C-alpha cells in the first residue's frame, strides 16, 4: 500500500506540471488574436469613409 | 495528460484558420440586365423592386435610350435604404444592379 | 443569459462555458477512488470495519 | 411551466372569452377559446442542461 | 478594394464577419483556461490528502 501511495503522490506532481503547461499555450493564442482583432477593427474604420 | 494512470488526458480539438485567405468569406448576388432601348416620345415608367414601390419617373418627348437610363437608375438608386440594390447606368440602354 | 437584451451569440458563449463546466463535473465523478475502491459513482454497497 | 413538480389541470386555466361585438352590443359573456389539453411533461437533468 | 463605393459597402460586411468569428474564437479559450485552473486546485487537495 505504500508503494502504490508513493506512486500516486510522484504521479500528481508531474500532472500539477503538465496542466501549468496548458494553461501557458491558451495565453499565447489569445495574446495573438488580440492583436488581430486591433487590426481589423482599425480597416473597418477607414473603409466606412 | 492530467493523471497518474494511463487513459486519463483531456483533449483540444481546434482554434482557427486565420489565414487572410480564408477570413470571412462571403457571397453577393449580382448579374443584372434590363435590355431596354427604348426612344422616340417620352414615356412614365413605375413598378416594384424587392416589394417596395420607387414612385414614378417622367422623360422629355425627344427621349433616347440614355436619357431613360439614367432616369430609373436615378429613381432605384433614390430607396437603397430599404431595397439593398445599387444601380449602374450603361450607354447603351441597359441597367447593371448588384 | 435570462434577461433581453442579450443575442444569440452571446447565449452561444455562455452555453459554450456551460458544457465545458458540465463535462468537467461528471469526469471528476467518475474517476475518484481510494485504494482501488471507486467511491462515487453509485457502486459503494455495505462496507464493514 | 418554471416551477418544478407543479400540477396544472384542465380547470387551472378558465379563460371568459366575451363582448363578441361592439355594434349596440358588447353585453353578453361567454368562455370560448377552449379549455386545455393534456400535454406530457418533461423530464430534466443535470446533463440536458 | 476601397477605390470605389461597392468597394466599400462589401468590406463593411466581410469585416463584421471576421470580427464575429475572432470573439467566438477567443470565448473557447477563456473557457478553456478556466477548466485547467480547476482542475490544478483538485489535483492539489488529493494529493495532500
Amino acid at each position: 500500500i505504500s508503494e502504490r501511495f508513493g506512486t500516486q503522490i510522484r504521479g500528481t506532481d508531474v500532472a500539477i506540471r503538465n496542466a501549468n503547461d496548458g494553461i501557458s499555450l491558451a495565453q499565447v493564442a489569445e495574446g495573438s488574436l488580440t492583436e488581430i482583432g486591433n487590426n481589423l477593427q482599425r480597416v473597418r474604420e477607414l473603409s466606412v469613409q | 495528460q492530467v493523471g497518474a494512470n494511463a487513459g486519463q488526458a483531456i483533449a483540444i480539438d481546434k482554434t482557427i484558420d486565420a489565414k487572410a485567405g480564408s477570413l470571412g468569406t462571403s457571397t453577393f448576388a449580382t448579374g443584372a440586365t434590363a435590355a431596354l432601348a427604348a426612344s422616340t416620345d417620352g414615356a412614365r415608367f413605375s413598378g416594384t423592386v424587392m416589394g417596395v414601390d420607387i414612385g414614378t419617373v417622367e422623360v422629355k418627348a425627344g427621349a433616347t435610350t440614355a436619357d431613360a437610363s439614367k432616369a430609373v437608375a436615378t429613381a432605384i438608386n433614390a430607396k437603397i435604404g430599404e431595397a439593398g440594390i445599387y444601380a449602374e447606368a450603361n450607354s447603351d440602354g441597359t441597367l447593371k444592379l448588384s | 443569459a435570462s434577461n433581453a437584451t442579450n443575442s444569440a451569440s452571446d447565449r452561444k458563449a455562455l452555453q459554450a462555458e456551460v458544457t465545458q463546466l458540465v463535462s468537467e463535473i461528471d469526469r471528476v465523478a467518475k474517476q475518484s477512488d481510494f485504494n482501488g475502491t471507486k467511491l462515487l459513482d453509485g457502486t459503494f454497497s455495505s462496507q464493514l470495519f | 411551466s418554471v416551477k418544478e413538480g407543479k400540477a396544472v389541470a384542465t380547470a387551472d386555466i378558465a379563460l371568459m372569452r366575451s363582448d363578441y361585438d361592439a355594434t349596440a352590443k358588447t353585453w353578453g359573456t361567454a368562455a370560448a377559446a377552449g379549455a386545455y389539453t393534456a400535454g406530457t411533461n418533461t423530464s430534466a437533468n443535470v446533463q440536458k442542461l | 478594394d476601397v477605390s470605389t463605393v461597392l468597394g466599400a459597402q462589401q468590406a463593411l460586411e466581410v469585416v463584421d464577419k471576421a470580427l464575429g468569428a475572432i470573439n467566438s474564437t477567443r470565448a473557447d479559450l477563456g473557457a478553456i483556461q478556466n477548466r485547467f485552473t480547476s482542475v490544478v486546485a483538485n489535483l492539489q487537495t488529493s494529493s495532500e490528502n
